[PDB]
């Protein structure tokens, strides 16, 4: 029971072609201890900006499904950030960092014609939260087949 | 029965010498029960990494007792080249320099970092300084926990 | 890089296209309810897929094609394709004085022209913003003398910064080879290279 | 949108279809019983599938067609298609005074007219209710002068509000493209876009 | 082995190819980002794939071909194939006086000559360094009289030792058969071994 | 058992082969490293796969062919095939006095001939050792008057005992039906049995 | 049931087969050993597979064929097909005086006649034992006047009881349809059931 607002109810009932966008506010794996530095990724295509930060839109190919039944079950997701982005893979495989903590918040923003249609009644009328969890993640899978296309995806696990 | 001919003696001796590299951390002066730890004759060095004293109750199983010893000193038995070749964890300046271009195309990375890394450890000994009664060793780390985010997470051991 | 065209250099004929396919590649997730409705959600992006097919090439034309494609491949630059299909040269004039408001988004660019643009585009003519590479097709139009509304099918990949300018003419699709993996050309007995087809895709 | 046709704007000939395929898509549950009987139970909907194909299109006609299909795609509104094969202009007259009882249901509409309709619809003529999108085909007819019963193939998805009014001609299928994922436009050497086909489905 | 050709020995005509296909095998990593951009990072190697085909071969010619291919297969040595399409005999002269600086890398070789080479190589002409097997194609050229820079398609697998010397003609593709698993030889009724094709790949 | 040939018995024509395919069936494991190299390891063996096709057969010829093939099946003996392709009848003379050294191995046989063999074989001629069934193809040759070495493509399945003797003439591939599972022959209206094709493989 | 033939009742011409295919189904175990040898062991059975096809059948003759095939299906008895290609009426005479010793086994039957058989069977002529169903083909023959040896392709499934007698003429394959799952009969516009084919297998 998230009240979802009557405006969002009407939009979901009528519009029938809604451009879903996810707002991933990652917290960077940081070493030696400092203030938290956040990378703001989104799936969409343009650059969807919610309440300040711009949420860059050049990564995160897909997001897993949030499967959680009536049993506390370490509810887990998994990003898929392209492994051809030097910055992300570098932050992944740098030796010295530890990221036991570091929140991941995903906002599943229902894009309006021009910029988010104001659901979530208690919160400032923005998108529903989607995960709001912690990052306990894996890493690269490279293929570089000699025949042709190979894939490379960062599988950021989070639970 | 392993016939003692399936072992290569030279690397077995090498790994045994890897085990008994002197631990310049403590001193023999502060070992009260020097004898019942299991080294004879004070003055001699006796400060060796992994100085395990074993009970092998022969009622459990061969498999489980052997894996218990291996978990104790840290290692594995590996009949890869046809010989058992008991290896142990080590650091050395002569490794193999494997470049990615050499291997093949597939390369999996898997950080099991959420569950399998810790900031403080707790241990459990059968201490001769307690008349063979359980004793607990614990640390904390200011570097590690500050690296994490100030999250308390203890490794537990016996 | 301007993939070679007869306009660029006509001394090598036959490098002109014989069939261009604009694949309106619009990855989108479709569900078919038993209610009768179909529900679709737009994620990812839209890339115009260009399917180039070439005729038989004599050694000189194919040598030039290899020169240009290899200079494309060894470099990081992007292939540029001009489609003669849409080079209508309407609007015309200059685009320096026309201005766009602060931030538009949402598939409509409401730009006003003072006196520098003389001509109404037809619905279906390619349109581009100066700063952002990708090419938009106009799908409706309406004018109020100086201010005219323009509606685009791809939903404005870039936002508006306030200095964006239209182009309307000489627009080039930034494209990359999707056939770079296995790009071969059989040289038959006749001495002509055959079966050289290019599958292109934008790198906006 | 009233997908453009020669009826809408005839200045572009060749926008008329060269083949129309009403796929009578009838989802159901079928069990081929070991007895031998086949039992059919109908759930979900009976959505008319239209698979339109086009003749050779010159660039201007296909420019207009792209305009309309892309303004479809950028917006959410449904494609509306008027099939010329069923626009026989029977019945005719006005439909304002045509009345329908409170709640009919059950695939048989008994609509009474005073004198405002002059013409008997024939079995196989498309039928629609003004309020609800879906299009029905008439499968039988019988008249009592002012009151005639009309039997539809789909079983009246919407129940009758009591203000429904038939149309009988110029009825538009609310439809959505099922080919928008990868939509291709090959330009033949002769200068005409060839083999442009559209696959459509209702969204009642 | 210098896979036999009419150039090597012409007493057996028909050993010449009837179709040569340099498959520019360029393995890499490509992700079609949801942004719309395509980012490609190149690892592995850029190995030229040759798919050779032959005319109908009389039993003596194919007997000689079997000899050479089987002395290939029993040995570990590589096939060397000299492509006639790129053997224009440009450049010419001797290559002993040609010098190359210590370490070039980065797909651009600036090789300087005193006067020993008389002729400009053309874009699309095969190029090879004497020490290292793999064959490069030239994609651009410019000269300063004694010092001319040469741009190569592959990114110079071997770094320059400082004693490298170009060849520019008669360069042999060090390659290995990819069809030796099951090699077929059908002798038609007419008496000719027909449809004998070889698929090759370098072993740089 | 010597599957019937026109040389064996010419009174039944059409039992002669219309297309013979020696398949160099060489099972081998190939890895393609990103380094650029390809790595190949030889295990298993080599079996010359013979792909035989027959024309339409009149009842007499097909009755004889069934007689011989059923004699092959009910017995354990191996099919023997003589290929007219390689029956060159070079070398000639007798082979009794020629000696082979004690243990040779390794794909090269160095056999010395005193005066009993008069004629140098051409590279590509089938060669067999007297005691071991499988036939080898020569792929190079060199002679020193009395001692000439022979290089074979298959790597000498048998070792050398010291009494091995060459044959050079009339060597028959030991073969077994790989089509024995479903060996059918359609008797057409024309009265001729058609579609009788044999796929043979050695049982060395 | 004796699937009808023109021999049985000729008033329906066209029930004769247009194509007969004896698939010599020979199940076995084959391992292609790494040595190169192919070793096969024979288990299961050697069941003759008949693949009958018919000319275009008029409604009456195919009505009769349906009668006989459906009377086959409703009962459990096996179809009996007599192949006309092997009914050469050799051997001839009566088969009562022919005797066979106690137990022969092993694919060679040595049957002795006094004088009652007048004619030598030929290799490839079908052979059957009266007591046991399956049909054998003769693969070799030799005679000593009263005692002649006959060699069979299948290895004598039944051992000899000591009272079995050959037939040599009009021998019927006990067979079962493998097209009874879905049997199709298309009535051409011309009035003929066309392309009626049957796939049969022995049920020895």
């Amino acid at each position: 029971m998230k009240k979802i607002l009557d405006s969002a109810k009407n939009y979901l009932n009528t519009h029938d072609k809604l451009k879903t966008a996810c707002l991933i506010a990652l917290e960077l794996p940081s070493s030696s201890g400092s203030a938290a530095t956040y990378i703001y990724l989104t799936d969409y295509f343009r650059d969807v900006t919610y309440n300040g930060i711009l949420y860059r839109s050049g990564k995160v190919k897909s997001i897993s499904s949030h499967k959680q039944n009536r049993q506390l079950s370490i509810g887990s997701l998994s990003f898929t950030i392209t492994g051809t982005a030097e910055d992300e893979v570098l932050k992944l495989v740098q030796n010295g960092v530890s990221f036991l903590d570091r929140g991941i918040t995903i906002h599943q923003a229902i894009i309006n014609e021009e910029g988010n249609i104001l659901p979530v009644d208690p919160d400032t009328d923005g998108p529903l939260l989607f995960f709001r969890g912690r990052i306990t993640g894996g890493g690269i899978k490279d293929n570089v087949n000699t025949s042709g296309i190979g894939t490379s995806v960062i599988t950021w696990n989070c639970s | 029965d392993i016939t003692l001919d399936q072992f290569p003696l030279q690397k077995v001796i090498s790994e045994a010498k890897i085990l008994d590299i002197i631990d310049e951390s403590y001193q023999t002066s502060w070992q009260p029960y020097w004898r019942y730890v299991g080294w004879n004759d004070p003055l001699s060095e006796n400060r060796q990494i992994v100085q395990l004293n074993t009970i092998l109750d022969t009622s459990e199983s061969v498999f489980k007792n052997v894996q218990g010893i291996l978990e104790s000193f840290g290692g594995a038995i590996n009949n890869l080249s046809g010989e058992y070749r008991i290896t142990v964890e080590k650091y050395s300046t002569n490794p193999l320099r494997i470049n990615f271009l050499d291997t093949y195309g597939d390369l999996d990375l898997s950080d099991t970092t959420g569950r399998n890394k810790f900031n403080s450890v707790q241990a459990s000994l059968v201490d001769p300084a307690l008349s063979w009664k359980t004793n607990s060793i614990t640390f904390y780390n200011s570097k590690f926990k500050e690296q994490d985010k100030g999250l308390d997470k203890k490794l537990q051991l016996s | 890089m301007r993939l070679p065209d007869p306009y660029t250099n006509p001394e090598y004929p036959g490098l002109g296209f014989e069939s261009v396919n604009l694949v309106d590649n619009d990855p989108m997730i479709r569900d078919e309810l038993p209610n009768g409705k179909v529900k679709e959600v737009k994620i990812s992006a839209q890339y115009w897929g260009i399917n180039i097919s070439y005729p038989e090439l004599f050694p000189d034309e194919y040598a030039f094609l290899d020169s240009r494609l290899l200079e494309y491949k060894r470099t990081g630059d992007y292939l540029d394709v001009l489609l003669p299909q849409y080079e209508a040269f309407r609007v015309r004039g200059d685009t320096k004085s026309v201005t766009i408001p602060a931030g538009q988004k949402g598939s409509q660019i409401i730009l006003n022209t003072n006196g520098t643009l003389t001509g109404q585009p037809k619905a279906g003519d390619l349109f581009k913003l100066s700063t952002h590479p990708k090419v938009y097709k106009i799908t409706n139009f309406s004018s109020s003398g100086n201010v005219w509304n323009i509606s685009l099918y791809p939903d404005l990949f870039i936002t508006t910064t306030g200095s964006e300018k239209p182009v309307f003419n000489g627009i080039l699709f930034r494209t990359k080879l999707m056939n770079g993996d296995s790009f071969g050309s059989t040289l038959n007995n006749n001495g002509t290279y055959s079966g050289i087809s290019l599958s292109l895709r934008e790198s906006l």
